RNA sequence: GAACGCGCGAUACUCUUUGAACGCACAUUGCGCCCCUUGGUAUUCCAGGGGGCAAGCGU
RNA sequence: AGGCCUGAUUCAGGCCACCAUCGAAAGGGAAUCCGGUUAAGAUUCCGGAACCUGGAUAUGGAUUCUUCACGGUAACGUAA
């Protein structure tokens, strides 16, 4: 005699960058140092494979300042320009300065 | 006289994009996009605009409380007055004829 | 509003339901 | 859940399974066109 | 413009329609 | 329907050797 | 072999992006999943780093 | 060709069907406006003003005797 179950399926199935690689350089052009004296925006060149978070935080770390915003362009000649407003609480001169 | 075109990228007359002409806090003719108009919500059995229900873009209706969106009556929200009576009143009336022939089929069959 | 931090331990769900079963299983 | 054997029913039962399938599996191969669909019509 | 840029080859033979390198063959 | 999916291949081919 | 950079590869007169080319796509520097770890209020959130993913009634 | 659910601990049971992917900067689609500003940048920057999406959470109110609220004949109304 065979036990065998009455219901069964219908269907079978199978049982390197860091704060410093990030921040290459400043850029000293008159339009940017204009926006750091008068914007309280200091303006930087950064790798082509940091995005706004990680400029942001290297900029943190590096220069112990609190960033407000971060708008990022890529320059026609293949670098990454990166303009960092700070917060009221710092003044970006004196961060230049220094 | 002030002649304004489209602000973004597409460039032809296409029903995405359509040009309403304003005149700015400036003075001046200025261009704006109007977006797609809201379709009234339609009865499931007769296709009738439903009534007391607002009108929004499909994703608009995600932050708008429930009164603003249904009927408090029986398949508020989903099909009209006139329906649902019609539902109410064909039920009955079908229950009553299935009572009806079930005591008939009960007659005959009691013969033998 | 002067309270004091414990932990609670929640009720079990379909207690006796289940002991009355096992009692009929057995 | 049925506890029962067969000795040649069983048999007989598989055989009719496969027939059936094979039968099923030829149908759906030759019924892609709809001009086999028209030929069984009549 | 029937072709552009191979990524394989850097030359301008890869063709857009047929989606295939005429000088290296790619892909 | 297409109930064939219910046995896999080898199930159906060594029931078919049985016969 | 190619592209981008300073003979070489961000350690640049270790080995970037690729390529038989390998997580998936690709004329896009587009889209995912998994494990560990660190930081910012932090059990939930956000991000950074490291490492990966081309059963059968047959006997 | 796969995912999900149930279970005082017994791995057992159950539900469902159907195929990757690519293909639109004129199709479908969540949300930003005004004013000012450069030698060369603007719905992107500056000033003001506002929206959309996702997330964790707290407070007030409701959930009216203690347990998922009412009104109008009706169309329907509502802070829940
Ligand atoms: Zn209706």
């Amino acid at each position: 005699k065979k036990a065998l179950k009455v219901r069964t399926s219908a269907t079978f199935r199978l049982p390197r960058l860091d704060s410093y690689k990030v921040i290459e350089q400043p850029i000293t052009s008159e339009t940017a140092m204009k926006k750091v004296e008068d914007g309280n925006i200091l303006v930087f060149q950064v790798s082509m494979k940091a995005n706004k978070y990680q400029i942001k935080k290297a900029v943190k770390e590096l220069y112990e300042v609190d960033v407000l915003k971060v708008n990022t362009l890529v320059r026609p000649n293949g670098t990454k320009k990166a303009y960092v407003r700070l917060t009221a609480d710092y003044d970006a001169l004196d961060i230049a300065n220094r | 006289a002030q002649r304004v075109t489209f602000r973004r990228r597409n460039p032809y007359n296409t029903r995405s994009n359509k040009i309403k002409v304003v005149k700015t806090p400036g003075g001046i003719l200025r261009a704006q996009h109007v977006k797609k108009l809201a379709t009234r919500p339609k009865c499931g059995d007769c296709g009738s605009a439903l009534q007391g229900i607002s009108t929004l873009r499909p994703r608009q209706y995600a932050t708008v409380s429930k009164t603003h969106k249904t009927v408090s009556r029986a398949y508020g929200g989903s099909r009209c007055a006139n329906c649902v009576k019609e539902r109410i009143i064909r039920a009955f009336l079908i229950e009553e004829q299935k009572i009806v022939k079930k005591v008939v089929k009960e007659q005959t069959e009691a013969a033998k | 509003l002067n309270s004091n931090p414990e932990i609670l331990l929640r009720k079990r769900r379909n207690a006796d339901r289940t002991r009355i079963e096992r009692q009929e299983l057995a | 859940m049925i506890k029962d054997k067969d000795s040649a029913a069983d048999a007989d039962d598989l055989e009719s399974e496969l027939n059936a399938m094979y039968s099923d599996y030829k149908t759906r191969r030759s019924e892609r066109d709809a001009k086999f669909r028209a030929k069984q019509a009549r | 413009k029937s072709h552009t840029l191979c990524n394989r080859c850097g030359r301008r033979s890869f063709h857009v329609q047929k989606k295939t390198c005429s000088s290296c063959g790619y892909p | 329907l297409s109930r064939y999916v219910k046995w896999p291949e080898y199930v159906r081919v060594q029931r078919q050797k049985k016969i």
